[PDB]
């Protein structure tokens, strides 16, 4: 629920997991959480460990060196959001150097409010390319994934798909997984930050990446805003005063706060004094103690260069979301932004290569001003197509328009439902020979292209057998073609797979063939 | 004399079948006149998948090549470009910090023990005593004077795989034939007793004049008959190459095995 557990300060755990009993029952740490430096620890070690009280961290969390820890499934099973008040080095979540790391385990995780994810030199580490951070960070320029098992030796990693959410970036669409056994999931935009349900029902402003209860400020699991008695509130309600930014505390806490470590100096805590009505550790400039009581007082009075790195993310099929930094040398005061953009031509060995060769899975395969902003939504757009784009910073008006050079980058809308979803019904022909030749009406418009055609026929009472067709045969067959086939009435399921993934399974067709017999 | 860094570029190589080559660098701060490295490489076993894809239909095969060929005026810039530019640096630093409390003793399925040697003066050693084609981990620690009392220095990982046994992925033996009604035949082999690495799936090219027509033969499914069965062929003296295909891609061939379709 909200208030399943106590609070603990920052902590670093080193050389053993047996202090790391110490945060046995947390739920929140008011810090941040290092575990590093496990050497003697073995993977039986990790299998009996868990921390499912620990819901939420402030700062941010830290792997590094951790010897048979194989995942994080189990250590962190509940863990849902990381306030990151505090930043490493810009990196909120870090996982370096890792060795029998093989996945992030990190389902419950659904929001890091600041900061960015750094993940390097872990050699055995897969299930790391096939996140978006988008759905989970707001700035994921900074980030690091190199050195990794999944960008050399193409891990595959694949995700449960007996189904995982598949989002698109800025020119690729691969599903999203943490392990083998959980999807990741992402929600709409409309409220990107309050949470989610699995109905898709959407949490209330209050909560922070997920709620037990839609649309309730008490049943979350945690607070967007400040926090109080059970219940997530936008803002604390007197004589209640704000502390760490996330719950409220009233005098007599952040009193005790302040006089314990005054004293006794333990880790020279912050003495948290009651300005701006919030338990903040100093009170600021132009304020003063009151050297009495800890309410603060105020004190008497005393061209240009290229664009950098233009992502691009796409939340919808007709949408894209493009985002961006100034150019490193404005040469200039930047009046307006210009951005263009085309449709590309996908590659022509794409439309007549194979696809029925390891394995069936495929890769992971005008003008506009912009003024006083680094994004911008392009709508009117072709699903999952390609789009180059090209962004240049202007610092002059119009009629002096004059400015830099064209920068470049691909984006890809999102795909649709029934794009690939094969339309009509399925037809055969007839043949004395027991041949039977296939026929079926692709969409004109796929997502991307369609690369092959799974094809499913089955007798009654028989064996499902499993076909691949690839862009030459339906070529030149226009469909494919089956030849010794025993007679009755057959069972037939067809699903095209496009640059977007596996499309959508046809309804089982039945035709008749004279049996040459009545 | 304190706790050496950790053996700067450890870099590996692909000299020959069950042999190693790793070079690497003297650590950055070795804290001493260092004495010795002590190389420690531990047999890696296979992952999930490597038993669950039915590379067959699953998707492409994930190999890790061999890294072999890893064998072999001006201005300076100003100090504001320069503190602009600074932002890895502390970074590393810290992560070294952090590495630099901790020690390595000298000590004298995923059950396979670590082998440990001393290479007293040498920034190379070859490692004669692998298995074709399979992941090895090589842990090595830059061990200085007094590395006995206080400890060797902290690992430094790196990972490497040996060269593939020449023509060993192949059928380790004699391969047999037998008709079926439908003119179906079933072929059935041995399974190499040393792979290089693994056999991942076996592909059996078969066909009229010519080995056209091909078959996918998961690691599985062999163990259903110790072979698979090709459902339907034309009636005729037909052949069939069966070349596998372990972790070091596809193999070779023993011979296009012939066999009695029609009958006389
Ligand atoms: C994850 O949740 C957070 C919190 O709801 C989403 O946050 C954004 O929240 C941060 C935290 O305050 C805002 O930034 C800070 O930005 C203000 C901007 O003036 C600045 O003054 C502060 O000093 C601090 O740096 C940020 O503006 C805000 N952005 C938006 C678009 O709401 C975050 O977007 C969530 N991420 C995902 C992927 O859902
Ligand atoms: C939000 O968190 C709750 C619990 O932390 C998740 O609920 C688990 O949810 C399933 C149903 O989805 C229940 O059967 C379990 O009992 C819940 N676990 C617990 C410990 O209560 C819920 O799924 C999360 N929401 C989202 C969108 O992931
Ligand atoms: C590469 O492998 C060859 C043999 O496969 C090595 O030749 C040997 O060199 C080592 C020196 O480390 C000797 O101990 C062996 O007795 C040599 N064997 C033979 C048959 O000559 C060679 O040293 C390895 N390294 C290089 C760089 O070639
Ligand atoms: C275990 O780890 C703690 C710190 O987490 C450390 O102080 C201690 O020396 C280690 N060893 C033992 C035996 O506790
Ligand atoms: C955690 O909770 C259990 C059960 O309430 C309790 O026995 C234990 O003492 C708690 N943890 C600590 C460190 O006391
Ligand atoms: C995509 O994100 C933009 C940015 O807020 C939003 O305006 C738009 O509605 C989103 N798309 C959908 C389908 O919600
Ligand atoms: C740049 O232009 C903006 C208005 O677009 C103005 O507010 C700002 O003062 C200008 N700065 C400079 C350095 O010209
Ligand atoms: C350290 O090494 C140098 C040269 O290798 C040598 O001259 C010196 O005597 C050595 N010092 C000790 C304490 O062994």
């Amino acid at each position: 629920h909200l208030y399943p557990g106590e609070v603990c300060p920052g902590m670093d755990i080193r050389n053993n997991l047996t202090r790391l009993h110490e945060l046995e029952n947390c739920s929140v740490i008011e810090g941040h959480l290092q575990i590093l430096l496990m050497f003697k620890t073995r993977p039986e070690d990790f299998r009996d460990l868990s921390f499912p009280k620990l819901i939420m961290i402030t700062d941010y969390l830290l792997l590094f060196r951790v010897y048979g820890l194989e995942s994080l499934k189990d250590l962190f099973p509940n863990l849902t959001v990381i306030r990151g008040s505090r930043l490493f080095f810009n990196y909120a979540l870090v996982i370096f150097e890792m060795v029998h790391l093989k996945e992030l385990g990190l389902y419950n995780l659904m929001n890091i409010t600041r900061g960015s994810v750094r993940i390097e030199k872990n050699n055995e580490l897969c299930y790391l390319a096939t996140i978006d951070w988008s759905r989970i960070l707001d700035s994921v320029e900074d980030n690091y994934i190199v050195l990794n098992k999944d960008d050399n030796e193409e891990c595959g990693d694949i995700c449960p798909g007996t189904n995982c959410p598949a989002t698109v970036i800025n020119g690729q669409f691969v599903e999203r997984c943490w392990t083998h056994s959980h999807c990741q999931k992402v929600c709409p935009t409309i409220c990107k930050s309050h949470g989610c349900t699995a109905e898709g029902l959407c949490c209330h402003s209050e909560c922070l990446g997920n709620c037990s209860q839609p649309d309730d400020p008490t049943k979350c699991v945690a607070c967007r805003n400040f926090y109080l008695d059970g219940r997530c509130v936008e803002t604390c309600p007197p004589p209640y005063y704000h502390f760490q930014d996330w719950r409220c505390v009233n005098f007599s806490f952040c009193q005790d706060l302040h006089h314990k470590c005054k004293n006794s100096r333990r880790q020279g805590c912050h003495q948290y004094v009651i300005h701006n009505n919030k338990c903040i550790p100093e009170c600021p400039s132009g304020y003063t103690m009151n050297s009495s009581n800890l309410l603060c007082t105020p004190c008497l009075g005393p061209n240009p260069s290229v664009p950098l790195d233009p992502i691009s993310v796409s939340n919808s099929s007709s949408q894209i979301i493009l985002k961006w930094k100034p150019p490193s040398d404005p040469n200039g005061n930047i009046t307006h932004y210009l951005v263009f953009w085309e449709r590309q031509a996908e590659d022509s060995e794409l439309f007549e290569l194979d696809y029925c060769l390891k394995g069936l899975k495929l890769p992971s395969r005008p003008f506009e001003k912009v003024v006083n902003k680094e994004s911008l939504v392009i709508s009117g757009l072709r699903h999952f197509t390609g789009y180059r784009i090209e962004l240049q910073a202007c610092n002059q008006d119009t009629p002096e328009e004059r400015c830099s050079v064209a920068a470049y980058v691909s984006a890809r809308t999102m795909p649709e439902a029934k794009a690939d979803d094969i339309v009509g019904p399925v037809t055969h022909e007839i043949f004395e020979n027991n041949v039977v030749h296939l026929m079926w009406q692709e969409p004109k418009e796929p997502n991307g292209l369609i690369v092959l055609y799974e094809v499913s026929y089955r007798r009654y009472g028989d064996e499902e057998l499993h076909l691949c067709v690839s862009r030459k045969h339906f070529a030149l067959e226009r469909g494919c073609r089956l030849r010794g086939l025993s007679p009755g009435n057959y069972s037939v399921r067809i699903r095209a797979t496009s640059l977007a993934g596996n499309g959508s399974w046809t309804e089982p067709t039945y035709f008749y063939v004279t049996d040459y017999l009545d | 004399a304190s706790v050496p860094s950790i053996p700067l570029d450890v870099l590996s190589a692909s000299n020959s079948s069950s042999q190693l080559i790793v070079k690497w660098n003297p650590p950055s701060l070795p804290n001493g006149n260092l004495s010795y490295y002590i190389v420690r490489w531990q047999r890696q076993p296979q992952d999930g998948y490597l038993y669950r894809h039915n590379y067959c239909s699953k998707d492409k095969i994930p190999i890790r090549k061999y890294a072999d060929g890893t064998i072999d005026c001006a201005c300076p810039k100003t100090e504001a470009e320069k503190q602009a530019e600074k932002e890895e640096a502390e970074y590393r630093k810290v992560f070294e910090n952090f590495l630099h409390n901790s020690i390595f003793v000298p000590r004298p399925e995923t059950e396979y023990p670590f082998f440990e040697s001393r290479v007293d003066n040498k920034e190379r050693t070859v490692i004669s005593n692998l298995r074709p084609f399979t992941l090895y981990r090589i842990d090595i620690h830059s061990c200085n004077h007094e590395a006995e009392k206080l400890g060797c220095s902290a690992s430094n990982f790196v990972f490497a795989r040996t060269m593939p046994a020449e023509g060993a992925d192949d059928i380790p033996g004699p391969v047999t034939w037998e008709p079926r009604p439908e003119n179906s035949i079933f072929l059935k082999w041995p399974e190499p007793e040393n792979p290089n690495g693994l056999i991942l799936m076996y592909e059996i090219k078969y066909g009229s004049q010519v080995e056209d027509q091909r078959e996918c033969v998961s690691r599985q499914e062999y163990r259903k008959y110790g072979g698979a069965k090709l459902n339907r062929l034309n009636p005729g003296n037909y052949t069939a190459r069966i070349q596998a295909t372990s972790l070091s891609g596809n193999g070779s061939w023993t011979d296009p095995v012939f066999f009695y379709v029609q009958a006389k």
